[PDB]
């Protein structure tokens, strides 16, 4: 019961990760701060990424 | 035990200790000297 | 400065009387340990020259400090084990482990490759010693012969290797003095020079094939599981990847591209087989795999931001997994079994023990900035640069580094042990100890993780 | 297949074909001068036709 | 030259002699001493043709050592028929 | 077995706690930092580069 | 035995100085001929049926490969003409002056004789004679480098490393094992003749050294792996450690001084570019590290073998040298990167 | 040089070219000191006597000897390696055309990606 | 006195051996006295000591 | 390095009243025993007979060694009521076998060096009789005599003379009725079948022994306790045709040298084969080497030892 | 696995040979009981105990290799093809990925301007 | 003999394959009389009948491997482009390698070595380029 | 047979014959090894180490860099046009082709 908690969260970390490696080399900046200015039109991001850490 | 049925060595040969300590002070004292002789031809030659 | 008073340690066990041995030989390891994070920190932009190439500086080696730190911990879980026999069986095996430690501070220190081989191939010969000795379980020969028939087999090459880099170009020696080296012309003859560079540190640096060196030589345990811990030091004694890629061949990248997808599937494939396992011990031989293999892709990247992690996850695994060992050692001494069904009860029979088992589990996962984290992060974000598909299969990974450590908490946190009467004493101070002197320097590194991860940092 | 039989079954290619062809050189010729002078025979007409250097 | 080519066919028959073996012991000892005498021959005539003097006491001194080894095998002969019953090659224990 | 490892564990790290209070009061009664240019005359004395915390140029000079 | 037993040790020492300092060809050949007398009494000595078996064997397959060594010394007449030992000058020559050491050296088609005659010695003493008396036949090739066919000579290293890491393993006799090692060691030998003289001489030095420790150290009696098992269990437990030392480097491993042949041989090699043939040579030098390797597992191991006889009494041994040259056989890593200079 | 062609060949000393100036108390005469010490150890496990260390006093002649000889060992190492380098030196500058001098130069080379 | 010398013999070698090993690996630097003060990146004119620093 | 080369050299002075004398094979009452003690009116040099604690009796230490520093299980009041299976039998033997082979290397080497008459109390050649007379019964198993011929071919043939005058004593089938008289009551109670095997042995094991030309003068039971008549026998008795005699140079220098070591002797014995009655396990063999080493006898061993002597250090 | 039907009760019949059966199994289940019995109700013993079949289960995985994979003939092979075979998947995956790649970076840029870390 | 390897290294200039069918089978033919040559040292039973018998099994094999290298090197040069390979010599090497599970009936062992034998005919074709020298000289 | 191979004995501490100890035998080398020294290296190494590591001796010019960084971006924006990096460490190169 504890262990697929984690388990399911880590099938939703694939995303987030993906989500992390995504940001850095699109975006040398790396914080929350730069995604308001210059900001690039991606389905690559929030699809592969966010909405997969949200399941 | 106090060695029992004799010993093969008793401990102080004195014939053959005296030797072996003997032969290591020869050996210095040759090699020193021609160290000090190396370092004079040395200088004398440059 | 850290060789000659490492040397003193041979007469010290020796010279003092029967009764004592194990206090001597603990205490003065302790006080040169700390001269170690003392003098060796030092650096300016370029890390300059240490003296006369005997032994060198340390350009991206902060590794030699776990090896300090490893220098006194090896001696306190052995103290268990080989205290029934003789004394002089004692100082035997305790200076073996000196005598590892004066060839491990030559190895990381000594900028050269031509040196550097006659100490790296240098420390197998203490360890097939300590391996094939005072073995448990039966099939000890079946575990020292596999590990120099496969370090010695793949280490060799490097003879006509480097020989052939020096007598063409200029001479190795300093690595500082190496600018003469020029890009390699990609040629047919030029493909096995490449090769025989690479293939010892393929071998200490577990692939995917030529891998089942590794797991032979933790499950058919030396000396309790202190010994086990050298063998994790032989891991990351592995580091030349790191100078050779860097200096002797940076043009040629093609024919790497085949060994970090050998060493990508050392990563599915090896995860899996590690779920289904019996051994205790051999549940961490093969996560053991995995966080080598991660370094292995690292490398041949070639990218600045790669050498970030990948010599953080050096220090990460040889103080996370060492620990794991110790845990594994811990039930060894108490079951006398490496059972890991036949030994399950954690809190009711350990209780603080534990909690040693969870923050030890608890770092081979990504827990809140560590060492763990910092040093596997950086990898997953620089293999997206290399190549977009990685992260599918890295992501994968992720999930069963989970099923890593989470399989070995949930059986042993499970109120049973109706077979098993013995275990009395949870731990007897030094037990407890021991994982406490491998968690803390994490604990420590969460707040200065600079001194880590420093490739031109 | 792949952990412990496939991946272990390049050492078998160095060490039981290995052994195979050491036994063909230990247990070979139950003693007698006569056999191992028989081969030197051989030796010289290698060297003088089989092989180019004189 | 042409002598010389008949004495070196001489010599290549009495080395395949000592490198064949059949039954006894006794062929060897008889080929030891005629490759020594196909030696002595070819050594006489390269030395005597362009004359040395002083390299003409060399074959005396070879042909006394043509013997020195001769004697000795005889000897060893003898010790393996105590041992044994008679010498044969095909008779042997060691591996 | 088990409370009496965590108290002798907190005795040996108030034991060496005592520099680390003394390490707060370093800062408070020396001077912790300034940033001026210098003039030529030396590069180093006593610490080359001191900076933040004055312990900084006291393990510099051994 | 008492008077004479000296006399003829020494005119082995005095056989191999005739071919240490000589000039002439036929000089050399009396000095080869000076070991057969002199070998072959030693041989004996206590007179055994294995030791008759032995002698026999160790005289037919080198005095037939000395009388090849005479018809080169004849061609030598027959071509160039000059008794002069520095250069072949023949082609033809060479052939049969390189096969007939080949019987003593490159034992790469001749290491038959060699099991059979190390097992049929009685004596400890007896084996050390077959490892020093390689020395006479390499100041022979020491002299006679240039005109020799390369192609001819490398292959009695390559081969004779292949059949000296094969024939070791299925033997279980102490000196069968000794025997094979020396053909192992051989091979490095021949190799270094075409790829500079130097260090070569050296190579012997490490080579014989660590030999003469090797058979030293049975002194106390041991002809089988299971009759020097029962070596720490029921003798003496600190000589196993110095047989351990031994062992180790006698397979060439970097910490100990046997790794010093295998640091300039590969070094030399490499200069006159060839990569080929050192791979091969580093590799099968692994099947050489086996023998020394299940020898070693005499003195780590426990494997039973305690026997009902104890022994009390304190051994009495000759040991020429089995305390000065076991430390230059263990410990020479250090003081060893000059002295490739100081042999020649 | 394996041959002599300078020197007179048989020798135990140089004597020809004596000046060089042997090393006093060198850290590789230590290491051979230190092997003389090492042998006065392992004497006394192979001939059972009490203490490695604090036994027999036989040990100074196993120092000395290994000190002795070393010394003439490492005389010979310096002298091979000045006449190695003394020929390397005199066969340049006798041909001069063998040797070739370039430097200072900007060339082009290709830059590897990632 | 006598008591105290008896007991702690191997003990003082360590700290003994640390002190020697410092001083040996500092004289190092004797032999690697050339470009003591050369080009402009550590190079300053001496005052009153000499040879700027060791 | 040899002394032979010197002054010193093989059968100088000796000879005239320097042959060794043995009393073997004495069925099982010590009646040899008694006779061996009154024959050293005429011989100079006289040793005890060997027993489980005859090679630690001298060797270095002066009081013999207690159970476990010696032999592990070998008693003889142990092997009087023998059973097979995890029992002594035959480790017993083979260790009395090897202690009797090292006092005679001793007694060899006393004759040698200053020659001097040497009387021993039961041979190595009389210790075959002793084993199959015990293998007549179901106590040792056939696969153990095997590996006791092995070392039969080896130990005996290393030394050139067996023995000059031999003692044959032979009493009547009623020596059991003399044995129970005896005050030992361990040795009572022993096997009628086994005492008569021990007597029929010894008829096969004394005419081998004459026909190799070896001297042999058989005492009746009526004939016994006499000490004028038995010192007399051997004076008359002179040596023809016998082993004994051999060459001064070449083959007294051979066995000189092998008899004066004790390491060089007891090498051979120690064969490497696996046998169940000879205690082969190493966990225990380790734990026995701890003993001997903590012993306050030996501890160092040779010459200079640690609370015991320590004589010199220099 | 599992059927159309889940086997729990299904398919079974009293008859003759069955209730022979179930005495074969009850008989060594208290064969093995016993000797644990005897083993656990003893105050002197302090250990944990062996068991043959757990020791013949641990075995089983780590060793009985060699002894085994003596008749490959087919089935021994297929596994091949699914073992060095996804090297050779990926092997054209991540290749058709680099001539993406390589041939963006000199004409026609895809790489953006704000990139600069590795 | 060396006379007989340097007419080897001439063919592949070209595009004829007939002459090199022969010119690997006078090599292959006499590899197998060397090892024909020291089976006699095993001493074959009786006389001539069983001595002829060892000597035509080894022989016949050792033809048969140079046979098939000689045609196969062939195969992979006149179907589809590209001249000398080291991939092309390596298709070549599995062929010969594959014949040696049909001398004895395990269907493997040869064809286990496949990719052993395969790789080490290859490492003598990369000797054709300058970078390769088997035995040196300055 | 094993004849003497069966000797095997069970040893625990645990408490009986030790009071509560760490080490094998005699409480007195205990007390003084397992609590005093071993938790010394526990005070030294790891409570007046943590000074040490990174923080206090600058390491490797990670703080020299910010302030040497500040000086360089307020010169040349009121100089230069272009700010830090164009063109750098290459001025007037010796041609390509």
């Amino acid at each position: 019961a504890a262990l697929q908690a984690i388990l399911y969260n880590r099938i939703g970390d694939i995303g987030f990760i993906l989500a992390m490696a995504w940001f850095l080399t699109n975006l040398n900046t790396w914080d929350l701060q730069q995604i308001f200015m210059l900001n690039p039109s991606d389905s690559n991001m929030p699809l592969i990424g966010l909405a997969l850490a949200a399941t | 035990k106090f060695y029992i049925q004799e010993p093969p060595h008793g401990s102080p040969n004195w014939l053959k200790v005296g030797l072996t300590l003997g032969t290591s002070v020869f050996l210095w004292i040759y090699l020193i000297k021609q160290h000090n002789e190396d370092v004079l031809e040395y200088k004398r030659r440059n | 400065k850290y060789i000659i008073p490492t040397i003193m340690l041979m007469p010290l066990t020796w010279l003092s009387k029967n009764n004592m041995i194990w206090v001597n030989s603990t205490a003065h390891s302790l006080l040169i340990s700390f001269t170690s994070l003392l003098l060796m920190n030092q650096f300016g932009d370029n890390s300059l020259n240490f003296s006369l190439l005997f032994f060198s500086d340390s350009l991206s080696t902060p590794l030699l400090i776990l090896t300090m730190w490893l220098l006194p911990l090896m001696l306190m879980a052995s103290q268990h084990h080989l205290s029934k026999e003789n004394l002089t069986r004692k100082k035997l095996f305790i200076t073996m482990l000196i005598s590892l430690q004066l060839f491990l501070i030559m190895t990381f220190t000594a900028m050269e490759l031509i040196l550097f081989y006659i100490l790296f191939e240098a420390t197998l010969v203490p360890t097939l010693i300590i391996i094939t000795r005072w073995g448990n379980q039966t099939e000890r020969l079946n575990a020292g012969l596999y590990f120099l028939f496969y370090t010695l087999a793949g280490s060799l090459p490097l003879l006509v290797a480097l020989i052939y880099i020096q007598n063409t170009v200029g001479s190795l020696n300093f690595l500082m003095l190496q600018y003469w080296v020029q890009p390699v012309h990609n040629s047919w003859s030029n493909v096995f020079m490449w090769l025989a560079c690479m293939m010892a540190f393929m071998v200490k640096m577990p692939l995917y094939g030529l891998h089942l060196w590794l797991p032979k030589a933790h499950v058919e345990a030396p000396i309790a599981g202190s010994m086990v811990l050298a063998a994790v030091l032989l891991k990351l004694g592995g580091y030349g990847m790191l100078r050779i890629t860097l200096i002797l061949n940076p043009m040629t990248d093609f024919m790497a591209y085949p060994f970090i997808m050998l060493s990508l599937w050392g990563m599915i494939m090896t995860s899996s087989i590690c779920l289904r396992q019996t051994d205790l011990k051999s549940l961490i031989a093969y996560s053991s795999v995995s966080h080598m293999a991660l370094v292995i892709v690292a490398i041949l990247i070639q990218t600045p931001w790669s050498y970030m992690g990948a010599t953080a996850l050096m220090i990460a695994h040889g103080l996370t997994s060492s620990m794991l060992f110790c845990l594994a050692n811990s039930n060894y001494e108490r079951i006398h079994s490496r059972t890991m069904i036949l030994a399950r009860g954690l809190q009711t029979l350990l209780p603080l023990m534990a909690t040693w088992w969870l923050l030890a589990s608890l770092t081979n996962l990504a827990l809140p900035p560590t060492i763990n984290l910092i040093g596997e992060l950086f990898v997953v974000m620089s293999t997206f640069s290399w190549s977009n598909i990685t992260i599918i299969l890295m992501g994968v990974n992720m999930v069963i580094t989970a099923l890593y450590s989470l399989y070995m908490l949930i059986m042993t946190q499970r109120g049973k042990y109706t077979y098993h009467i013995n275990n009395i004493s949870p731990s007897f101070t030094r037990e407890n100890a021991l994982m406490s002197l491998h968690i803390l320097p994490l604990l420590l590194l969460t707040l200065n993780p600079k001194i880590i991860l420093g490739p031109l940092y | 297949l792949l952990d412990l039989i496939w991946l272990e079954a390049i050492l078998p290619k160095t060490i039981s074909l290995a052994q195979m062809k050491a036994s063909t050189l230990v247990t070979n010729q139950k003693g007698l001068i006569k056999l191992y002078f028989l081969s030197f025979l051989i030796t010289i007409l290698i060297s003088m036709i089989l092989f180019n250097f004189h | 030259s042409m002598v010389y080519m008949n004495i070196m066919m001489a010599f290549t028959v009495s080395l395949v002699g000592l490198l064949m073996y059949r039954s006894h012991l006794m062929s060897s000892l008889l080929c030891l001493e005629g490759m020594m005498l196909s030696l002595f021959v070819m050594a006489a005539l390269t030395i005597l043709n362009s004359h040395f003097t002083l390299a003409s006491m060399m074959p005396i001194i070879l042909l006394v050592f043509a013997a020195c080894e001769a004697a000795l095998g005889l000897s060893l002969l003898v010790m393996v028929s105590n041992t044994y019953g008679t010498d044969y090659v095909q008779n042997l224990n060691l591996l | 077995y088990d409370k009496r490892f965590l108290k002798l564990l907190r005795f040996y790290i108030l034991l060496t706690g005592i520099p680390v209070a003394i390490g707060i009061t370093l800062i408070n009664v020396x001077x912790x930092x300034x940033x001026x240019x210098x003039x030529x005359x030396x590069x180093x004395x006593x610490x080359x580069x001191x900076x933040x915390x004055x312990x900084x140029x006291x393990x510099x000079x051994x | 035995n008492p008077i004479i037993f000296i006399i003829i040790l020494l005119t082995i020492m005095l056989g191999t100085i005739i071919v240490m300092i000589s000039s002439h060809w036929l000089l050399v050949w009396i000095g080869f001929e000076m070991n057969m007398l002199a070998i072959i009494p030693i041989m004996m000595k206590n007179h055994n049926p294995r030791a008759t078996e032995a002698s026999t064997k160790y005289f037919l397959t080198q005095s037939t490969a000395s009388m090849l060594l005479m018809m080169a010394v004849i061609i030598n007449l027959m071509f160039s003409g000059q008794w002069t030992v520095m250069k072949l000058f023949n082609p033809m020559a060479s052939m049969l002056m390189t096969m007939a050491l080949a019987m003593k050296l490159g034992m790469a088609p001749f290491h038959f004789w060699v099991p059979e005659v190390t097992q049929g010695i009685p004596l400890s003493s007896g084996l050390i004679l077959l490892t020093w008396q390689k020395l006479a036949p390499m100041s022979v090739l020491y002299q006679i480098f240039p005109s020799i066919n390369l192609n001819l000579i490398l292959t009695l290293s390559v081969l004779s490393i292949l059949i000296g890491g094969w024939g070791g393993l299925n033997q279980t006799q102490l000196r069968k094992i000794m025997a094979y090692s020396s053909i192992a060691h051989m091979g490095w030998m021949t190799a270094v003749l075409p790829y500079n003289p130097t260090m070569t001489l050296l190579n012997l030095i490490i080579y014989i050294i660590m030999t003469s420790t090797m058979f030293t150290m049975f002194m106390a009696n041991s002809t089988t792996t299971t009759l020097s098992l029962s070596h720490t269990w029921n003798k003496t437990p600190i000589m196993t450690v110095l047989i351990l030392a031994t062992l180790l480097s006698m397979g060439g491993l970097p910490p100990l001084s046997g790794f010093m042949p295998k640091w300039m041989i590969i070094q030399e090699m490499t200069k006159n570019n060839s990569i080929i043939l050192p791979t091969f040579m580093a590799i099968t030098a692994l099947l050489n590290l086996y023998f020394y390797m299940r020898l070693t597992y005499s003195t780590t191991l426990t494997m039973f073998p305690s026997t009902n006889n104890m022994k009390m009494k304190w051994q009495f041994p000759l040991m020429k040298k089995m305390t000065f040259l076991p430390t230059m056989v263990v410990l020479s890593t250090m003081m060893l990167p000059l002295t490739p200079m100081l042999s020649v | 040089x394996x041959x002599x062609x300078x020197x007179x060949x048989x020798x135990x000393x140089x004597x020809x070219x004596x000046x060089x100036x042997x090393x006093x108390x060198x850290p590789r005469l230590a290491f051979v000191g230190f092997l003389g010490y090492c042998s006065g150890l392992i004497d006394n496990a192979i001939r059972r006597r009490p203490v490695l260390l604090a036994g027999l006093h036989r040990q100074l002649l196993y120092i000395t000897s290994f000190v002795f000889v070393g010394y003439y060992l490492l005389k010979r190492q310096d002298y091979m390696y000045a006449v190695r380098d003394h020929d390397m030196f005199s066969y340049i500058k006798s041909h001069x055309x063998x040797x070739x001098x370039x430097x200072x130069x900007x060339x082009x080379x290709x830059x590897x990606x990632x | 006195l006598l008591q105290v010398v008896r007991d702690h013999w191997v003990h003082v070698l360590v700290p003994m051996g640390f002190v020697f090993g410092y001083y040996l690996d500092r004289k190092n630097d004797e032999k690697l006295t050339a470009f003591r003060n050369k080009s402009l990146l550590y190079k300053r004119e001496l005052k009153p000591n000499e040879e700027v620093t060791w | 390095x040899x002394x032979x080369x010197x002054x010193x050299x093989x059968x100088x002075x000796x000879x005239x009243x320097x042959x060794x004398x043995x009393x073997x094979x004495x069925x099982x009452x010590x009646x040899x025993x008694x006779x061996x003690x009154x024959x050293x009116x005429x011989x100079x040099x006289x040793x005890x007979x060997x027993x489980x604690x005859x090679x630690x009796x001298x060797x270095x230490x002066x009081x013999x060694x207690x159970x476990x520093x010696x032999x592990x299980x070998x008693x003889x009041x142990x092997x009087x009521x023998x059973x097979x299976x995890x029992g002594n039998s035959y480790r017993l033997q083979a260790w009395l076998y090897a202690s009797r082979l090292l006092q005679y290397a001793d007694a060899l080497e006393h004759l040698l060096s200053t020659g001097q008459g040497v009387v021993l109390e039961r041979s190595i050649y009389s210790d075959f009789v002793f084993l199959e007379a015990m293998y007549r019964q179901g106590f040792i198993r056939k696969q153990c005599v095997d590996h006791y011929n092995q070392v039969k071919k080896v130990t005996i043939c290393e030394y050139l003379p067996p023995h000059v005058v031999v003692y044959v004593d032979v009493p009547v089938p009623e020596v059991q009725s003399r044995i129970q008289k005896k005050g030992n009551p361990h040795e009572m109670k022993i096997t009628s079948a086994y005492l008569q095997d021990i007597e029929n042995a010894y008829k096969g094991t004394f005419l081998p022994e004459m026909s190799e030309k070896c001297e042999v003068l058989q005492y009746s039971a009526w004939e016994a306790q006499d000490a004028e008549k038995v010192v007399e026998d051997i004076e008359y008795l002179k040596y023809d045709k016998g082993p004994w005699l051999d060459q001064n140079d070449r083959n007294l220098h051979k066995l000189r040298m092998l008899v004066q070591d004790k390491l060089e002797v007891l090498n051979y014995t120690s064969i490497p084969v696996f046998l169940p009655e000879v205690t082969v396990g190493a966990h225990q063999s380790d734990q026995v080497f701890q003993e001997f080493t903590e012993l306050p006898g030996r501890k160092y061993r040779a010459g200079y030892n640690e609370d015991v002597g320590d004589k010199w250090i220099w | 696995x599992x059927x159309x039907x889940x086997x729990x009760x299904x398919x079974x019949x009293x008859x003759x040979x069955x209730x022979x059966x179930q005495a074969e199994r009850l008989a060594i289940r208290s064969r093995l009981k016993r000797e644990y019995q005897l083993q656990y109700y003893d105050p002197s013993r302090r250990g944990v105990i062996e068991d043959p079949a757990l020791v013949r289960w641990t075995y089983a995985r780590s060793a009985n290799i060699y002894p085994n994979f003596r008749p490959n003939t087919k089935t021994s092979l297929l596994g091949a093809l699914f073992g060095i075979g996804p090297l050779v998947f990926w092997y054209y995956v991540f290749k058709t990925d680099r001539d993406r790649k390589e041939k963006l970076i000199q004409e026609g840029k895809l790489d953006r301007t704000f990139n600069i870390s590795y | 003999a060396k006379t007989v390897l340097r007419q080897y290294w001439d063919i592949p200039e070209g595009t004829e394959c007939h002459r090199k069918t022969y010119a690997t089978t006078s090599i292959g033919g006499a590899a197998g009389l060397v090892v024909s040559a020291y089976s006699v040292a095993l001493k074959t039973p009786t006389s001539f009948l069983e001595g002829v018998a060892r000597t035509g099994r080894y022989t016949f094999t050792a033809a048969a491997i140079g046979a098939i290298f000689g045609l196969t090197s062939c195969i992979s040069a006149q179907v589809r482009e590209k001249p000398d390979d080291p991939l092309n010599y390596l298709i070549g090497g599995c062929a010969g390698g594959l014949i040696l599970g049909a001398r004895t009936r395990s269907y493997g062992i040869g064809a286990a070595a496949c990719a052993y034998m395969g790789l080490t005919a290859a490492l003598v074709k990369m000797g054709q380029l300058e970078g390769w020298q088997v035995f040196a000289e300055p | 047979r094993w004849q003497e191979d069966p000797e095997p004995e069970d040893e625990n501490l645990y408490e009986k014959n030790p009071d509560s100890h760490g080490y094998d035998k005699d409480p007195a080398v205990d007390i003084w090894n397992m609590r005093v020294v071993f938790f010394f290296g526990f005070s030294i190494v790891l409570v007046l180490g943590s000074t040490f590591v990174a923080y206090l001796p600058d390491y490797r010019m990670q703080e020299w860099a910010r302030r040497e960084a500040e000086r360089l971006v307020k010169y040349r924006e009121a100089h230069g046009l272009p700010i830090m990096e164009s063109n750098c460490f290459d001025p007037s190169k010796i041609q390509l082709p």
